[PDB]
RNA sequence: AAAC
């Protein structure tokens, strides 16, 4: 007896509800807008016209080969609302570890000499670069100078001029170039202090908490592994705390935990920052991880956590398939169908058919996430519908919904950048790491 | 009188006049265009251009320059024209770079543009029209949020119309669990997987649902085994949970099942006739090429044929206990000759997330289906060997669930769009 | 290193 959780609205401009982040871009532009993109450009001069044409081409309207799975791109200035011109664009000539030394080296001259600030800066990548070797250990080193950097290749912008031997392009965007510039635009509008989107249908004062470990391969130690946090409200601009490196991952039991003077300093970090961005402490807290935790990781967790707040710990999961399959069809289950398998446990089904797109978003059938609520005591529905809701929140792709929910989507990503760099500490928002 | 009428090429122009019209409604306007209703006409259409439209706008693209609607619309908004002696009654939206001069409709030539943004032409046409006295109602984004949702989204919602698992239930288990115990210590080099049944060493007991005398003959002569050391459990209670002793506790008995089951359909595996794959965890079960019928079994595909590749569509399984049901997790493993497996796994992934892509719900569901099938003893019944005389019957029917929503089942040609183009997006990746 |  399954049951189904509407589908989470989110917020744009105007206080208006929409489901598709890019149908209410298209119709009520970014929840909060910003009066303009003034944009950085580090690379070459061959990488700096390839921008520039990309520019001239995201001006005007691009079209997908699917206009109700991918929807048209509007062009910047018709969702946005904020220019993103080529007069706005400062550029610095370039002619493993030493091409990204050049590279840093030349964007913190531009943040230190330029005085004209820069809302994001994006970098051109040549080709032989990407062959022969740099976006963790680039944007790692970045994270010191709070920089929002966008990476791009020579062959992502102008794909139709790179051809193989055989005549044809490396990589095709034919079909799906409005949505390759969707989601160029919607992050370098997230990285330009602009929120595109929020969730609407959410209970005050609630927070969101992920939790991701990386394991360190040139330590001499086999079992160390870093750790992280990830931090969201409803705005699905998070923010993430660099946990302490060390002796984390249980090899014989594969699984991450952290000792309790680890997690006291991980949760302090993720209230404090909620204090800050909120003058007062969440009625509910919730914790997401691959991994269920230990008991010692909860009550470290419960002796930092104030008395008023119902801390919740909620593990997910891509387990062993319950794979579901509709009876009639080649249509799978519908994205947001839930199994309550107990007061503590479900299965949630982020993937899959969605009408509003009339399409799906897991390729060949969708594997639920399996939603546990190992420790802590919250109503299973709504933390179904959290999780909804929260899939919903990746910035860095402009889709209709994500499969993993945000908390944890970017884990691997934000840990090989962290791990990227031994001797850097941090103290930041999502859009430093995406 | 207040509406703002927009003429368009309805199959072509969709994008644009839905973005514009909607715009347009969101900052307060009365717009009338020809996709804002559904179960539409012309003496309506006609009507409103007439009496009821204050401002009337054309999409002059290559597409719709030449249209028998649109033109038509643009002759009556003529005739309004010269009735209310507007010179800008009738505006034209030029959205196409194609476009060239001199081939534009001869009365659209001499009077906006959208080719270089639609926010530079939206922001041309609403200076224009506050030029003009162009009523309008303070900016509602609700209403065209409203619109919107019943409009544009009255065919992608959810039905309240009321699925096959890949869990397949238990119905029956054997009635008590049983550990060995022997005199002698088992050596050490002593391989419990290679035993011929499920046998977990569990403390110095062996676990199983077994009896003595199955591995009487293969247990090493020098250990000398004894019928009264061995305890038994009553299995119904196991699940129940109502077990409860010190030596073993519920946790552990579920456990201790599970790793009974999955041995037991690892050893299953060895009489079913199916080969054998390595992979990162557990042991891929799948059906050679040239022994099932024609490659199908009930006229379900299971083997095929992958460029010079073969893929033989094998199953793992794992037990659960909470209901006492199985999952089979449906792995595709190649061969380069039908017979030879393919050394490097890097080939082997690559090919499989190759040919999991034209693969939907119903194929999905009818290979594994088709795999159980022929993995069943009994016709609605799997047999699992754990002892000489006690079977763990799994019900091959995988479990039902009453829904209660879901979507109108679209045109299969939407899903053959998602097939190619993200069949070519993964072949990108 | 658009992206899942
Ligand atoms: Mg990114």
């Amino acid at each position: 007896e399954l049951i189904y959780i509407e589908e989470p609205s989110i917020l744009f401009a105007h206080g208006q509800k929409c489901t598709d982040p890019r149908d209410g871009l298209a119709l009520f532009g970014p929840l909060n807008q910003i009066y303009g993109i003034k944009s950085g450009v580090v690379g070459t001069q061959k990488g700096l016209q390839i921008f520039k044409s990309y520019l001239d081409k995201i001006q005007k309207p691009i079209y997908n080969h699917n206009n109700i799975t991918r929807p048209m791109f509007p062009g910047f200035e018709a969702v946005f609302g904020c220019k993103w011109e080529s007069q706005n664009i400062v550029f610095k000539e370039i002619t493993t570890y030493d091409l990204v030394t050049l590279f840093n080296d030349k964007i913190i001259t531009a943040n230190k000499n330029d005085e004209e600030r820069v809302d994001v800066w994006f970098v051109i990548v040549p080709e032989e670069i990407y062959k022969y070797c740099f976006h963790d250990q680039l944007k790692a080193r970045l994270l010191e100078h709070t920089i929002p950097t966008q990476i791009l290749r020579e062959s992502t912008l102008a794909w139709r001029d790179f051809k193989n031997t055989f005549g044809a392009p490396i990589r095709d965007f034919s079909k799906i170039e409005g949505h390759l510039a969707w989601t160029i635009s919607t992050a370098a509008y997230y990285k330009a202090g602009g929120k595109p989107w929020k969730l609407g249908d959410i209970r005050p004062g609630v927070c969101y908490l992920g939790l991701v470990y990386k394991k360190i391969e040139k330590s001499k130690n086999p079992q160390n592994a870093c750790c992280a946090a990830q931090m969201f409200l409803d705005n699905g601009d998070g923010t993430v705390f660099k946990g302490e490196v060390g002796p984390w991952y249980n090899p014989e039991k594969g699984e991450y935990h952290l000792k309790p003077k680890e997690a006291k300093a991980l949760l302090t970090q993720a209230l404090e920052s909620y204090k800050e961005q909120n003058k007062s402490y969440p009625k509910e807290v919730f914790i997401h991880a691959r991994t269920r935790f230990n008991d010692e990781e909860w009550n470290a967790f419960n002796e930092v956590t104030p008395k008023n707040t119902n801390l919740v710990g909620v593990t997910i999961t891509k387990s062993k398939p319950l794979k579901l399959y509709k009876t009639e069809g080649a249509f799978p289950i519908m994205r947001g169908n839930a199994y309550i398998v107990d007061e503590k446990k479900a299965f949630l089904w982020t993937l899959g058919f969605v009408p509003k797109l009339q399409s799906t978003l897991s390729m060949e059938v969708p594997n639920p996430i399996f939603i546990e609520i190992n420790k802590g005591e919250a109503e299973i529905q709504q933390v179904l519908k959290d999780i909804l809701a929260l899939t919903k929140l990746n910035y860095n792709a402009c889709i209709y919904a994500d499969g993993e929910p945000v908390t944890l989507r970017f884990a691997n990503k934000i840990g090989e950048i962290l791990t990227a760099s031994t001797e850097i500490k941090t103290p930041l928002a999502f859009k430093y790491y995406i | 009188r207040n509406k703002i009428f927009i003429s368009h090429a309805t199959p072509e122009d969709d994008d644009f006049t839905r973005w514009l019209s909607l715009k347009l409604i969101g900052l307060g306007y009365e717009v009338w265009c020809d996709i804002l209703f559904l179960d539409k006409f012309w003496s309506t259409i006609e009507k409103e251009i007439r009496e009821n439209t204050c401002k009337f706008l054309i999409v002059s693209s290559t597409a719709g320059n030449k249209r028998e609607g649109v033109l038509k619309e643009l002759a009556v908004a003529t005739k309004v024209k010269k009735h209310l002696q507007d010179d800008m009654f009738i505006i034209p939206l030029a959205i196409d770079e194609n476009l060239s001069y001199d081939d534009i409709n001869i009365e659209i030539v001499r009077l906006i543009d959208f080719k270089k943004s639609w926010a530079k032409g939206l922001q041309d046409l609403l200076d224009a029209f506050e030029k003009q006295n162009v009523p309008k109602k303070p900016p509602d984004h609700s209403k065209s949020n409203l619109l919107y949702q019943q409009i544009f989204l009255h065919d992608k919602q959810a039905i309240e119309k009321e699925y096959d698992s890949n869990w397949f239930p238990i119905i029956s288990f054997p009635n008590e669990l049983r550990f060995h115990r022997y005199d002698w210590r088992l050596p050490k080099q002593f391989d419990v997987r290679t035993l011929a049944f499920p046998a977990i060493r569990y403390k110095e007991y062996l676990c199983t649902f077994a009896w003595e005398y199955d591995f009487i003959h293969q247990l090493p002569k020098t250990e000398t085994y004894n019928g009264q050391e061995s305890i038994r459990i009553s299995t119904s209670d196991i699940l129940s949970g109502r077990y409860d002793t010190d030596f073993i506790r519920n946790y552990e008995c579920q456990r201790l099942i599970v790793q009974l089951i999955n041995k037991a359909f690892e050893l299953r595996m060895k009489d079913k006739n199916v080969r054998e794959y390595q992979m990162s965890k557990t042991f891929a079960y799948w059906i050679e090429k040239g022994k099932l019928e024609k490659d199908k079994f009930e006229k379900i595909k299971l083997v095929g044929k992958q460029k010079n590749k073969y893929w033989h569509f094998g199953i793992s399984a794992a037990g659960k206990l909470y209901s006492p049901v199985l999952m089979v997790s449906s792995h595709i493993i190649f061969t380069m000759d039908g017979i030879n497996l393919i050394k490097s796994k890097s080939i082997q992934h690559s090919s499989r997330r190759k040919q999991g892509k034209n693969w939907w719900n119903d194929k999905w569901r009818e290979k594994l289906l088709a795999f159980i099938r022929f993995l069943s003893d009994d016709q609605n019944a799997i047999y699992l060997n754990v002892g000489s005389e006690e079977k763990i019957l799994i019900s091959n029917k995988p479990l039902k669930f009453f829904g209660k929503m879901s979507y109108v089942t679209p045109s299969e040609v939407t899903l053959e769009e998602e097939s190619v183009l993200a069949d070519i997006n993964n072949f990108e990746e």
